[PDB]
DNA sequence: CTAGATCACATTTTAGGAAAAAAG
DNA sequence: CTTTTTTCCTAAAATGTGAT
DNA sequence: CTAGATCACATTTTAGGAAAAAAG
DNA sequence: CTTTTTTCCTAAAATGTGAT
């Protein structure tokens, strides 16, 4: 549709698994776009404790903060999920695009709009919720996700404590923990980083 | 639906998927539709290349797997 | 400007000091414009318990993130800090606007450019520092914003230590705690709601 | 700066507020510029309409208030 | 002392708190350094920004409230 | 029991682990459920599906391993 | 082992508006 | 006379307390 | 008083790629 | 012959542990 014309405009790079797309604190003069692949938005702290904010997939833009206001720097890191493409503009350019047409901007926008959203009900997460409770929820949202895999008992998903732990925000032990606990609870299965989560569907 | 209806063979997929939804008893595209993929990965001789394929043909037919549906 | 033109095709309204512009939950149909004065976005949880997202002054748009997918509900509560005048626009109608003219989308999108990457630090506070290093990063951020005080020893603010609460996710006691704390190590001052963070500027 | 240097009186304010910083022993638009709000209140006779009409005036001139600046 | 001789009106305030010292018999620096914050608050038509007042000039007048 | 004089053969599964139980010198499948897990995964190319398949027959052949 | 939540209530502080009192 | 500043006042809201 | 962080390390699990082995 | 599935293998990463 719009979007084959906007690809048409921009470069477009392989970046392999475990590469970053975006590195917190540099000049931010390009937007991205997620052609193929997966990637991690994530902020570390002074230690360099990191903390995952979120997951980007397909279809997804990235490294549009800094696209408004004139010379910003990258607002978190961006590593690559998996090996994905990644089609790139000059915000300069990016702008003139939209001047042509703004259903573009429209849709970028809306991502935000949802990305807002979510990282708000992260926000009242974190604000309301026990370990037990953010770690019940997540489970829940890595079940939405597209990587997801249909499973009899419900949704199945691969990820690590650590992980879930970054997620959530608390330590791995503690979510090797709670993750036993909702086993037994049987609300969801665990087989090393093979969890299922019953209930989905 | 209308689509369900018709037998698995319309979705044009390779030999080895098809002997194997086949060995695995799927006859409608109803059936097959509604099952997980975690269970098509048991199948003997259907891998991820298969799986990925019987995934993505549904996909173009509009559906998606494990679908959930009373009455079949 | 541009402005001018926009708030021309609102509707006008005062909402008096206290009141609920967006109810979290409602039909979101309209975009709102805060002509004069100040409100708070926030959340409950089940038992009630509040917390303040985020505080736009004038200036500021609210209740943007409907209008980019059809039929959603308002994300949060926003209730009005002070009396204030607030231009209304229906989705649809403002969409309209935007073909006229994208440049105020531009400018809305920028907002929430902001807002995300505010929320975003919010998250990574929530999951970094402790109850001192929040309660102490809050009253920076409430130094910066418009209703500061210029003061000999740096800005002065009124605020609650129940609100501090609100904000930084922890119990009001804690802060009153947290509060003398940070006064006898001699970083502010507090004489009931009114606060000076030495070192502003 | 070149305004700083010009008198406060050049601000055209209120009887009340210039005989206010005038008895305050403010001069120069540099001075005043330079002075908190929390103090300007303790300024007897000096209260929220007039605080609130220096800053406008300021504002509207480009300045601000409490500003900082050495040298002066 | 030498300034406590003053009058408080040698002093020169604000009319406000003037008045009030005045038709509370405080005539000399002297009267007046004798009381402390609270004696003057209870004072009529002398409130926060009186005292408040009162108080910063013997701020610089080497002068507290005792 | 009656199934268990049935050769392993008769139970038709999938030529690789066929050739492993036939290679392996089980010809009934009472030899088969005489093992457990363990015991066929040390047999050569007879892994994860192998034996995850192997036991799925016996599934609802009302046969474990044991 | 540490960092906060807690809980009831007596006590302190605030909002904000009438009205006296200076100022212009 | 009119404005703006100050005082003055109280129902209602905020606060501290401190060991488990 | 409660909810989590902790800490070192022996032990378990995973990624992912060669290559054997079926299938087409 | 060519593809796809399975097994097989290990450096590297993840995990549990449990009282303070
Ligand atoms: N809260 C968030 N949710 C989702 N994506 C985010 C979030 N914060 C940052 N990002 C993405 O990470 C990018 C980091 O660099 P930018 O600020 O250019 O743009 C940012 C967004 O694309
Ligand atoms: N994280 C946030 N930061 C700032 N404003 C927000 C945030 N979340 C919600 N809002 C505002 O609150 C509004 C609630 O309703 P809407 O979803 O229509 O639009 C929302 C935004 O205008």
């Amino acid at each position: 549709p719009t979007l084959e014309w906007f690809l048409s405009h921009c470069h477009i790079h392989k970046y392999p698994s475990k590469s970053t797309l975006i590195h917190q604190g540099e000049k931010a003069e390009t937007l991205y776009y997620i052609v193929k692949g997966s990637v991690a938005v994530l902020i570390k702290d002074e230690e360099g404790k990191e903390m995952i904010l979120s997951y980007l997939n397909q279809g997804d833009f990235i490294g549009e903060l800094g696209l408004f206001e004139e010379g910003q720097e990258r607002s978190a890191w961006v590593r690559a999920k998996t090996a994905c493409e990644v089609a790139e503009i000059s915000y300069k350019k990016f702008r003139q695009l939209i001047q042509v047409n703004p259903d573009i901007l429209m849709r970028l926008s809306a991502q935000m709009a949802r990305r807002l959203q979510v990282t708000s009900e992260k926000v009242g997460n974190l604000a309301f919720l026990d370990v037990t409770g953010r770690i019940a929820q997540t489970l829940l949202n890595l079940a939405k996700q597209p990587d997801a895999m249909t499973h009899p008992d419900g949704m199945q998903i691969k990820i690590t404590r650590q992980e879930i732990g970054q997620i959530v925000g608390c330590s791995r032990e503690t979510v090797g923990r709670i993750l036993k606990m909702l086993e037994d609870q049987n609300l969801i299965s665990a087989h090393g980083k093979t969890i299922v989560v019953y209930g989905t569907r | 639906d209308p689509i369900l209806l018709r037998p698995v063979d319309d979705l044009e997929l390779t030999v080895r998927s098809a002997n194997c939804l086949k060995a695995e008893a799927i006859h409608y595209i109803g059936d097959l539709v509604q099952r997980t993929e975690v269970e098509l990965l048991k199948t003997p001789n259907l891998g991820k290349k298969s799986l990925t394929e019987i995934k993505d043909v549904l996909a173009s037919r509009g559906l998606s797997l494990g679908m959930r549906l009373e009455n079949w």
